[PDB]
Order: C-alpha cells, then structure tokens, then sequence
RNA sequence: AGCCAGGAUGUUGGCUUAGAAGCAGCCAUCAUUUAAAGAAAGCGUAAUAGCUCACUGGUCGAGUCGGCCUGCGCGGAAGA
C-alpha cells in the first residue's frame, strides 16, 4: 500500500461540506454533486486532505486508498469533467442522440438503445465520435460500456464499437 | 558529417561474375540505373591504386547523372598483408595468434603522416590502433 | 490457444497481466501468441 | 515504477557476405556536449524511417531489481 500515506490539494474556489453525513461539492464545472457516506473518513484540518478506516464501518484502512481516487474524481468532474473515448467506426453505422435517449445502428435488430441514468448527458458531436457528461466518472464509463455491448471490431477490418484505447489492431495477409 | 545525403551502398565480392545489388530495386528508388561497375571496374580501380584495394562510392545528380568517388584505403587491408600470407589470419570469428607488433603498427602510421604532420610518431602508432583487433588479430601495447 | 495451467515465458513480445486470478497473456507482432488461462 | 520533457556528434566506422544507415554474424562499446542520449534494445522496412524504447533531466519519494537460500500459500484439479 502506497497511496493512502500521501496527501491531496483542495484546489481554489471549491466549495465542500465535508464534516458529516453527505459530502457535497460544487465548482466551476459542476453543482450540487453529493456522495453518501462509506468505510473511508477524510481528514479536513489542513488545505490538504487525508484519508484512514471510518469508524463504524470493516476494513476501510484498504480502501482509503480507492477512496483517494474516487475523491479525486469528484472534484474532476466539478471542475474541468472527464476525457472522451467511445466510438463507433466503419461505413453504414452511426449513433443517433437526443440529450437524452441515445440509439446505435449496427446491424442488429435488437433496440441498441439508451435511456441515460439522472443527471448524465450525451453527445455525438461527429460521424465517429460519442461523448458522455456527468461528475461521477463510473456512470460515465458504464453507460459506454451498455453501448459497448454489440458489433466488436474485428482483426481483418475494425468496424463496430471501440474505445481509444485498444489491445488489437487490424493485420492483412498475415502469417502463416 | 553535419549535412549527409547518404547515397546507396554497392560492395560485391572480389572476381565475381553476375552480380545482383548493381539492379536491385535501392538504384530504383536512388533514381539511377548502373551500366558499368562491377564486372570490368577493376581496370578502373587498377586506374586510381595499385596492388592496394581501395574503396569507391557513388555521388548522384540531377538528370539521372552518376560520379563515382575514392575512400582511404582502410588500414585493415594492409594488415591482411603484413606479414608475407594469405589474408593475414583470414576470417573473423576465429582462433586467435598472428600478433602485430608496435613496430608493424609503426609501419603502417606512416598513412597518417599527410594529415598528421606534427613530427611525432609514436603518436600516429597510437591513432592507427582503432579496432586494431578486428580480424581475429593480436595488438602489441 | 488452449486452456493452460503454464504461462512460462515463450514469446519476448508477450504482455502478461494477472485477471480475475487467471493470468492472460496477448501479443502485438508474434502470431498466434495468445493466453486466456493460466 | 509513474507523469512530463529530452532520443546526436565523432558516424557515410572497419571485417566477413547475401545485402543492410544499431536493426541476423565479427572488431569493439569510448571520447564529447548538455536541460539531454545505445554504433545500438524491440517491432519494422527492400533498407533507413516509423517508432515504442535503452539512457539522463525535472518531479515525487525511500527503499528496490535480478538471482541464490529457506518456509507457507495460489492456479494445476471431470463421475456417477
């Protein structure tokens, strides 16, 4: 264990309640994002935070150090949001979205569609691009990862969903 | 040197007869097709150093024109006929045991004497050992 | 591929991970190199 | 280890060969400059390149890398 032996910043003009139950917090980017309480307890007495095990609660001293993170990404997503990654590649498929409910046609006649979970947006901003905003950055990647449920691009042509992040590329005439 | 246009590399082996990189498809991406190089150019080396191999390389222009150029002939092909045989030792990766002593190293820094002037020649000894042991060969220090 | 219980080493270009207890292992320029147990 | 920023000058090296700019072999594997570096590590190309790296700087930060030796665990694990 490393990363629960070390600080993090509260940074400028961030606003927390934080001594509680409830952690809330807004910024330049996001208003009103609020957490429940878990294992984990944040020490607030200095600019700088900490975090150890909450008492009333197992096992969170390993924790603490995944509750840095998810920490980390909250004040993210209320002050400059989260990096863009979906796709949808190849002739003849594309993305269909209406703030709201959002649509994939890739040769499939099951729905393809989403709803979107409370407080989330999405966006399709190009013929290949798919973008999605909120504060909390699981619900961002898991609404991709229900996109992400048909047409895998294969090795011989790389038409369908994918992330901009790959372990496979595309090979031609290969060996043998 | 700072500025390189790094021309197209043509060595072939001694004597031989049909060789195959004088048409091969590096000439065709240089732009040039060769005519003359490789099969009687020994009457045009025999023209420029005698009883002494020297190397040449080509320098390419505009209109598909070709001007071919000397090298200094490596020191190692004077220590190949140091001591009155065959190749000196013959092939790398071999057995070691012809040793060059320094006053056969003394011998051949006289090649340095035209660039080097300084008068000195223990020191031109010294500036002719670089990869002295290359061949298989033994180096007297 | 097959279902394997030795990982070894057997490709320099290999890329191993341990994953839900199993280790997986891919390869970018060597063909066929491929492990999804182990 | 990570993140960002650096990947040359001597060098168009010499030997063998089928050719080979590190890029399958052999000689070696240093000197120089700096904010900074392998005649080369790997994939790769007709070969460079493309690169992803080796190696340093800044940063952070105190232990850590490969083996040797000695113990305990994991996966190895289908049948009425």
């Amino acid at each position: 264990s490393r990363v629960a032996k070390a600080p993090v910043v509260v940074p400028a003009g961030v606003d927390v309640k934080i001594n509680g139950q409830v952690i809330t917090i807004k910024g330049k980017n996001g208003e009103l994002t609020r957490t429940l309480n878990d294992a984990v307890e944040v020490k607030h007495a200095d600019n700088t935070l900490t975090f150890g095990p909450r008492d009333g609660y197992a096992d969170g001293w390993a924790q603490a150090g995944t509750a840095r993170a998810l920490l980390n990404s909250m004040v993210i997503g209320v002050t400059e949001g989260f990096t863009k990654k979906l796709q949808l590649v190849g002739v003849g498929y594309r993305a269909a979205v209406k703030g709201n409910v959002i649509n994939l046609s890739l040769g499939f006649s099951h729905p393809v569609d989403h709803q979107l979970p409370a407080g989330i947006t999405a966006e399709c901003p190009t013929q290949t691009e798919i973008v999605l905003k909120g504060a909390d950055k699981q619900v961002i990647g898991q609404v991709a990862a229900d996109l992400r449920a048909y047409r895998r691009p294969e090795p011989y042509k790389g038409k369908g969903v994918r992330y901009a992040d790959e372990v496979v590329r595309t090979k031609e005439a290969k060996k043998k | 040197a700072k500025k390189v246009q790094a021309y197209v590399k043509l060595q072939v082996a001694a004597g031989m007869a049909n060789p195959s990189p004088p048409v091969g498809p590096a000439l065709g991406q240089q732009g040039v097709n060769i005519m003359e190089f490789c099969k009687a150019f020994n009457a045009k080396t025999d023209s420029i150093e005698k009883g002494l191999p020297i190397p040449v390389v080509i320098t390419v222009y505009a209109d598909r024109s070709f001007t071919f150029v000397t090298k200094t002939p490596p020191a190692a092909v004077l220590l190949k006929k140091a001591a009155g045989i065959k190749s000196g030792s013959g092939k790398p990766n071999k057995d070691k045991v012809g040793k060059i002593s320094r006053a056969q190293l003394q011998e051949i820094a006289q090649t340095k004497a035209a660039d080097m002037t300084g008068a000195d020649i223990e020191a031109m000894t010294r500036s002719i050992e670089g990869t002295a042991r290359s061949m298989g060969l033994v180096v007297e220090d | 591929m097959k279902v394997r219980a030795s990982v070894k080493k057997l490709c320099r270009n290999c890329k191993i991970v341990k994953r839900d207890g199993v280790i997986r292992v891919i390869c970018s320029a060597e063909p066929k190199h491929k492990q999804r147990q182990g």
